[PDB]
């Protein structure tokens, strides 16, 4: 069951082999060779099949670097697309598109099972019916912009608003509360970031319970590719096997599309609207459907949409949020108040806001916790006109009310106790709909701004009101 | 042997393919009869696309060429400090050859994710606008683009000069570049004396595309050698606009399927995988830095292009020049509002990490705001006094040329205006002011910024207070 | 005259509010009408450019 | 001869040798079991674009005819069932166990051979069928961005279905598998199905099937409307047809047109709803749908639609503001003698034209879109409509028989409406 | 012939010395067992490939065809049926009569739907205004008799129901012969028409020639050459006619379709890099000579709203009038929704229309422009700091361009407002008085949707 290289372009290699057996599409292929004399370099490298272009002879796109190979290497067929471990073994741990662990902690052992990267979305029959939210235990998630059990959340900005601390509060309060575990794709990571990424966790101690993978930007075209698949493949184990409902975070789903159009070339692709790969909403489609609720588990995605230039319509994005169900949108401005998490509660929003699904009752109090906001966010202009003062009382209380609101919509995040020592909580969306409902009867309009602002449950703003002595 | 050598087919446009070669490497020097070197790139079934490294006329069908059995490496040690060379590390300065014991491979893996460590140690740049708005520590990737005749180059240029104190072993890359330019820049080097520590490596634009595209990496070469080593190399990549297109006429010569803007599939591939190899080598490793400062030339200034965009999203944040500050006579022509390092403020030093804090809002509102002089005929508000010390920094923010400032005396500067003890001071007069105050401290101030130098802090804060009056109280005006 | 003024300043005051504000809005119609020139230029300049590659 | 070999793989497009006797557009077959149809015939191959998953198909494997140029399985066996556009199930019911079989590609009626249009087809949707009425052979394009209730107009639609005699098909393009469950069972709740074809494209499909699914859908329509009964189809998303033939179609290397659509991007969608339309038992109407970005209609798929169809806007904002259906009554119109004598003959009337999703009938409608309600504030308006519905549906039961009956209403209910206000 | 390459509507037939150009090859194939299905197709010769081949062009879905199968060669080009037999009947591409009454008389004459187009000797010069009844165009675009007129339009704008107006106001009194070939237009068009046709009562001088969105890309292809031929027969061989083209787009659309395939190199915008040629020799064609007169109003669509996409582009420099319909003024509600800046017509000249006629013809265009050019003032700060003076320019124009609308016999059934023919001399006058400021005092929306100005004003009184 081997093959020889025939013509190596790049990060585009042919393979090839002799009659008979010829690889599948997408199946993977080994060169390892080795030094036979001092005029060559100790070859490891694996290829995955594209084209069969007949005479025998396959199109393989490298997953790493081609610098070395020479016409004639054996190519050894795998029998199988790209497998990568999948289990309690990826947990804490940090692999590659390949499913080699990139960190110090030693290597896989042969025993342990894997899975095939590429493979068909769940059967119709499969993943399931009743639309149901997963409890994220954040306040303004859960009532602004509510995440559907399986389902794909656009996380949207990202510079200093504090996105990694919300990804790593969320890989808490799931394996918790719901206890199921996270896998983190790292999508053509930057590698600076990928260590950061990777140390926060090890001092949050969010990584014990996920799965980290990088697909680092320096890597070649296909590994890019396909990093967002080997995350998901480990993702999908603890969904199917173990029927958990599992975090799958991308971090900028665009490198994923942009190094479609980027493969595609290689390839000799016609390209399409923009130069992009005309393939791309299949490859897009055949990423997203992967990630679902089935009968037994289910797959939350939270992929960070790093739109192109600022341009909602772009085929790249505008494929995305065909797949989203919601997003929590950070913003700075938030952050530079000290409302964390900085979500942005008017714009940051959500398909499972809705009577038909969360009930009246939710969807009540948070479109009306969404108008009193609306309001006090356009007096800014009047209130710099005719001040504080007699600005229309059926205002004044609006803008006393919504200051409140906004406040308690930051809360306490477990990860944060590092630095700070408040343990942080966790509100279930019923207890975080009473909170709001008794705000926005004003309940609370008595009490100083200073106590919603960082807070647990209505209870402990309460609380925050004993200034002792 | 029968295999390891082939003839060649065609013949022109730099690129030669050529038969036999049967066993060349993808990758692999190969050499023509005539002397002149080159490189295989494309391996297929029939030939072998190469890219002639050097003159392409001596170059006809049927000329032998054969194997060397090595990819592309190059020159390295501690003797082309000081030298000028080719990408190929071909001395071209004209003294003598470069004699070196090693050598490392262009093409090299970058430090893996364990093997780095979040740089913390700075890089001073002796800009007071970079080092603090836009701070740049060992192991970064500050992207510095903008259209040409910004000074983009000066910037560079007066940051080399800015490290004979520090320990950095300065590499200037440049790519396309007049080979004239880099002759009169290689040169105020010499007069400022950088070449104690810099290598200078450079393909003008009389030079053939695949020198252009080998003289990056060549430079990243004998620099990885510093860093493997524990010392810390910056490397100048002049011009990343120019090594990027270089690329594409070589790999459309070799009908390489073009992608969007002609660039090949891989041209994103191409910067990234060479970016990254500058980084911050963990304590495990001997802690050493290489640092990259690519450069980006712009039309128009269109940050949208597709070439300055990808390099963007690969650096650690970037430094935007504005074309017309330049003119206006504001050097450098920093634009605070678009440049931005991510890795910042770990990089700057806690006494400038309290004084610049304020720089960035100061300037941000004056900013948004200084749009309105002429209908502030009625100047209003307060919105005069943001203004007010805001036209003041920007007086602050302009820097002379192949003038550096050292993080010392420059702290307080970024002080004065910072506190109001420049405020009282009219812009006509800030820039002569900062001037002598320099050296006011420089005799009288020369214990107050030690305590900065030694300490890279101010908790300092009470002395300098009133230690700032002891100048203003004898100054002109 | 001081309360009338006192309009004249205020109604101007919107005026140039309203232009300012509906100005803002020529952005917005603009944009996107600039986003799709944006769009079907860089899709007729590759197309140019691969059909005359395929050409040779 | 039939039997040929693989000679090169990839992306959904296959060609092979032999084959000497297929006929152009006749279903293969390959030797994994997958489908494929033959598009190109040239003289030493032929060209195959496989409708499946195109991995277990290699160099060398056997591709075998059929002789059956591109049908699908057809029959009432369907109803309720949920199959791809190869008719095969995919809800996991059992087999179809069908009789008749019909071919994808077939010409529409003939001028002769149609009828000008006058059954309308009852939405339930009041601001539809007042405004921009749909008679049965239409073909009105429901066009809007993406989250404007296109989806819902069309459910709504479906269970509304119930009483005149429509069997409908809904097939869902490029949509996500995941919509289309929920959007299968909410058929389910309120027994569509009974009535229904549903024939899902997902997104994680290949283009060649998309591509299928909008014609796969009408072929199985037709076979009621040829047979006297009345059919309605909604094609969720012909978007992602444009776009999936895009692909394929430059797969193949065809030459790309504007905005990268082939030349026959046009025909593609022309010779599908140009499809819909007494000597013949006077047989089904077309619910095409478009996703527009950023509101514009002046894109090309979209503009191309509309130069064919018999359309509906739904604005983005007047979503998310609060009107569903977000319905832009200007921009919306139709051509084709639909209403019902009844429906034939300001900012109260929005609140009357928002309807509740999944709440559908044409009689105590005309009533509500006639009232005697001017003295009752806005809010209490749309409230006003579930009271003054209920009240009807007691006393006035015998004046909505006059309404249906005669569909027509040539004084009494003047007053009635004076019987349940005054109340 | 022996078919040896089908490419969708391109099929390759091998033929030693039998090489057929612009032929057509009927393929008459019977069943020979199961495994097959009844071929009965016509191929028109396009190109000579060499070596004894020839690359044709389907009339019909090319489904079913094998290679090996046998090409016979007729032996000359797509003959129709043409002559007084043609009158009250619908025919294929082909020229088969689709109507289900009968067939054709092999007696019969039968011309090919490819001829060159007439020389510099024969075509006319001389011209003749033609009344419409649409105000717009009668004052700003007037059509000429025997001149070729354009529509240009997106979708949705009107085209259709404005060609129907124009049967309507003209082609029911001429005392022409009519010739109407819908091509790549709606099929429910020819219905709606075709049974009109009988109502109104000149299903008898009208020839029917049809093909459809339906039909593949070689059929709409010749179509506009079927219907012309027939029109070209009462013009040479006998009278003055009226060619009715619905959308000549279609013509070149479907040739893209086929351009491809042909194996060309795509150009600007994937057009078939001799787009402009196919249609100067289908255009020519399509004049009045010293023999016969005809006059044309074809339909054009525009592709996304675009008018220098090269199909509408292109056909410009054919027409001696045109009509640009606009989406915009379409939503304003202004129907037609035809520019009254951009449609234009030879026929504007003081050497043709007259002075009076003339003069108002650019007044109402002035006074419109600089209400044009007006609006971005308008848009971002309102109408207050506009001159008194602007202002006047304001109301005449909007008013003007409203006063441009009109009511569409094609319309009633919908809107129910029952129509109007507006003679040349009352629009000519109408415009006057408003020009000249007798209106100035009522309302714009009294102007909207009437005839003849007197309307106005009734409708005026009944605002209140
Ligand atoms: N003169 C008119 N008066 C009233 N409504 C019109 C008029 N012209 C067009 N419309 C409306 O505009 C729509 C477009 O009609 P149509 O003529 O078919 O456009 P096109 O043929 O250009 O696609 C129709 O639905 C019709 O209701």
């Amino acid at each position: 069951t081997r093959g020889r290289v025939i013509q190596v372009m790049g990060p585009v290699v042919d393979v090839k082999f002799e009659n008979g057996h010829l690889p599948a599409i997408y199946n993977a292929l080994k060169i390892q060779h080795k030094a036979r004399n001092e005029n060559e370099v100790d070859i490891d490298l694996t290829l995955e099949v594209a084209l069969h272009l007949g005479d025998d002879t396959v199109r393989t796109i490298a997953m790493a670097s081609t610098d070395g190979l020479i016409r004639g290497m054996e190519v050894i067929d795998t029998g199988a697309p790209i497998s990568v471990p999948v289990g309690e073994v990826t947990l804490g741990r940090v692999f590659n598109v390949l499913g080699e662990p990139i960190d110090l902690e030693g290597d896989i052992p042969a025993d342990a099972r894997r899975d095939p990267i590429h493979r068909p979305a769940p059967k119709f029959e499969e993943l399931a019916t009743e639309v149901e939210i997963l409890e994220t235990g954040i306040k303004v998630v859960d009532l602004l912009a509510p995440y559907i059990k399986g389902g794909k959340i656009g996380l949207f900005g990202g510079a200093g608003v504090g996105k990694t601390v919300l990804i790593q509060e969320l890989i808490h309060n799931i394996a918790q509360e719901h206890g199921g575990i996270s896998v983190f794709a790292g999508v053509g990571e930057r590698t600076r970031e990928g260590n950061d990424l990777y140390h926060e966790m090890k001092d949050s101690g969010v990584i014990s319970k996920t799965a980290m993978v990088f697909g680092q930007m320096n890597e070649p075209p296909g590994a890019r590719m396909r990093v967002a698949l080997t995350g998901l493949t480990m993702a999908e184990y603890f969904r199917d096997e173990q029927g958990q409902d599992v975090l799958l975070f991308i971090d900028n789903i665009f490198r994923f599309t942009q190094a479609g159009s980027e493969v595609s070339a290689l390839l000799g692709r016609m390209p399409s609207a923009v130069g992009y790969q005309p393939t791309l909403a299949t490859e897009m489609g055949q990423l997203q459907e992967r990630i679902t609720s089935t009968a037994k588990g289910s797959i939350t995605s939270i992929q960070a949409i790093y739109v192109p230039a600022d341009d909602y319509t772009d085929p790249a994005p505008a494929t995305t949020f065909s797949h989203l169900d919601a997003t929590t949108n950070l913003e700075r401005k938030l952050a530079e108040m000290g409302i964390y998490p900085a979500v942005d509660p008017l714009a940051s929003t959500s398909r499972a806001l809705a009577p038909e699904i969360v009930g009246e009752e939710h969807y009540q109090v948070a479109r009306k916790v969404q108008q009193t906001l609306q309001r006090y966010k356009e007096l800014q202009d009047i209130i710099a006109i005719l001040g504080m003062d007699e600005l229309s009382d059926e205002d004044k209380l609006v803008v006393h009310r919504a200051r409140r609101i906004q406040f308690f919509l930051s809360q306490n995040f477990h990860v944060a106790e590092q630095f700070t020592g408040q343990p942080g909580s966790y509100v279930p969306v019923k207890e975080t709909v009473r909170g709001f409902k008794e705000i926005l009867e004003g309940k609370y309009d008595h009490l100083p701004e200073d106590a919603f602002r960082l807070v647990g449950r209505i209870e402990e703003v309460v609380e925050k009101a004993k200034a002792m002595g | 042997q029968v295999s390891d050598v082939g003839t060649v087919i065609q013949v022109g446009d730099g690129i030669a393919r050529a038969h036999g070669l049967d066993n060349v490497m993808s990758g692999e020097l190969v050499e023509f009869a005539n002397g002149v070197m080159g490189m295989a790139l494309n391996l297929e079934e029939n030939n072998v696309g190469i890219v002639i490294l050097g003159p392409y006329t001596g170059i006809k069908e049927g000329d032998e060429v054969r194997r060397t059995g090595r990819i592309m490496e190059v020159p390295v040690g501690e003797a082309l400090i000081g030298r000028v060379v080719n990408p190929l590390g071909q001395p071209v300065d004209g003294l003598g050859p470069v004699e070196t014991t090693e050598t490392r491979p262009i093409e090299s893996p970058a430090p893996g994710v364990m093997d780095r460590r979040s740089v913390h140690e700075p890089l001073q740049t002796g800009i007071k606008a970079i080092d603090a708005l836009v701070p740049i520590g060992r192991g970064q990737r500050e992207l510095i683009i903008g259209d040409r005749q910004t000074g983009k180059t000066s910037v560079a240029i007066d940051t080399i000069i800015n490290q004979k104190d520090q320990n950095m072993i300065s590499i200037y890359v440049a790519i396309g570049q007049k080979e004239s330019t880099v002759r009169t820049v290689v040169e105020t080097l010499r007069k400022h004396g950088a070449l104690d520590y810099t290598i200078v490596v450079t393909a003008s634009a009389s030079q053939p595309a695949p020198l252009l595209f080998l003289a990056p990496y060549a430079g990243v070469a004998m620099g990885e050698y510093f860093m493997y080593k524990g010392k810390h190399v910056l490397v100048v990549y002049d011009d990343l606009s120019k090594q990027a297109a270089a690329y594409r006429e070589l790999s459309l010569l070799l009908r390489r399927p073009p992608g969007r803007e002609a660039y090949p599939g891989d041209i994103f591939y191409l910067h990234s995988r060479l970016l990254e190899r500058a980084a911050k080598l963990s304590d495990a490793k001997g802690g050493g830095s290489l640092t990259a400062l690519p450069f980006v030339e712009t039309q128009a200034g269109d940050i949208s292009a597709y070439i300055p965009t990808n390099v963007i999203s690969i650096t650690d944040g970037q430094i935007f020049l504005q074309s017309d500050l330049f003119f206006s006579g504001v050097r450098p022509a920093i634009n605070a509002g678009l440049s931005v390092s991510r890795v910042g403020g770990a990089a700057q030093i806690k006494a400038m990490k309290k004084v610049a804090g304020t720089l960035r809002l100061d300037l941000a509102a004056y900013r948004e705001l200084e749009a309105f002089a002429q209908f502030g005929s009625d100047l209003d508000k307060a919105t005069q006094a943001k203004l007010a010390r805001g036209a003041r920094t920007v007086e602050v923010l302009k820097q002379d040329l192949h003038q550096p400032i050292p993080v010392e005396k420059q702290v307080l500067i970024i002080y004065a205006l910072t506190r109001g003890f420049l405020d009282d001071i009219p812009v006509e007069d800030v820039r002569r002011f900062e001037k002598e105050f320099y050296l006011f401290l420089d005799q009288n101030g020369q214990h107050l910024l030690e305590h900065i130098r030694t300490t890279k802090d101010l908790p300092d804060d009470l002395n300098k207070a009133i230690e700032a009056f002891k100048k203003t109280f004898v100054v002109s005006q | 005259l001081l309360d009338a003024k006192a309009s004249e300043h205020a109604a101007r005051m919107t005026a140039m509010k309203n232009a300012t504000d509906n100005a803002n809005e020529l952005i917005r119609t603009l944009t996107l009408s600039y986003n799709r020139a944006r769009q079907a230029a860089i899709t007729q300049e590759i197309t140019e450019i691969v059909a005359g590659a395929n050409a040779l």
